């Protein structure tokens, strides 16, 4: 499948993945292509925090969906 | 002298919005912006139309934008009169950051509270005493104050 990211400071990037991939894997892919370490990232889907060892499936994420991102330290 | 970076923040959120979030500028002031967070799916606050108001200071975008939570809400990180206790509104601000990420990180605050660093400590001790109770109480306060 492919899905997207569109929140940072004037950039889009894209994500090519399967429906049972974990969010800890998705984070690794964002560190692989925007450099941000996996503990700093928090990803959000429709006013919702994406928990690290859950999946696309567990949030019901699908083809062409758009995530956004906030950065911290504690938490996942 | 009116700074451009101010109206930009509006012209962007009009061109390109954040799902769960509706907002409005003011004809009277480009430094003051009006916002409703549609409450989160499968939350104690699900159904709430939480209003808030936002200010862009003379330092912006070298330092933070301030925000007041104008609908009543019962939660670990909000002071007795609507002051939103979130660090991002203070700490390590930069020009990379937008009125876009501020509204997304408060959408996050509704969707995911922190009871490990609270400021409403009576609510944190409710959430440690029984989560489901804190859930009922947050729902009872949503239905009484937030549904308009």
């Amino acid at each position: 499948m492919q899905i997207f990211v569109k929140t940072l400071t004037g950039k889009t990037i894209t994500l090519e993945v399967e429906p049972s991939d974990t969010i800890e894997n998705v984070k690794a892919k964002i560190q692989d292509k925007e450099g941000i370490p996996p503990d700093q990232q928090r990803l959000i889907f429709a006013g919702k925090q994406l928990e690290d060892g859950r999946t696309l499936s567990d949030y019901n994420i699908q083809k062409e969906s758009t995530l956004h991102l906030v950065l911290r330290l504690r938490g996942g | 002298g009116l700074p451009r970076r101010i109206i930009k923040e509006t012209q962007r959120l009009l061109a390109e919005p954040v799902p769960g979030i509706k907002a409005e500028p003011d004809e009277s002031n480009a430094r003051y912006f009006h916002v409703v967070i549609a409450g989160p799916q499968d939350s104690p606050f699900e159904g709430g139309t939480f209003k808030l108001e936002l200010f862009l200071p003379e330092e912006y975008p070298m330092a933070a934008p301030k925000v007041r939570f104008m609908t009543k809400i019962y939660h670990p990180n909000v002071d007795k009169l609507g002051r939103i206790c979130l660090d991002i509104l203070k700490d390590k601000w930069s020009p990379a950051l937008q009125i876009r990420t501020v509204l997304l990180s408060i959408q996050a605050l509704l969707s995911a509270p922190n009871p490990d660093d609270p400021l409403a400590c009576d609510v944190a001790e409710q959430w440690k005493t029984n989560e489901a109770q804190a859930i009922e109480t947050a729902r009872a306060w949503t239905r009484l104050y937030a549904m308009n």
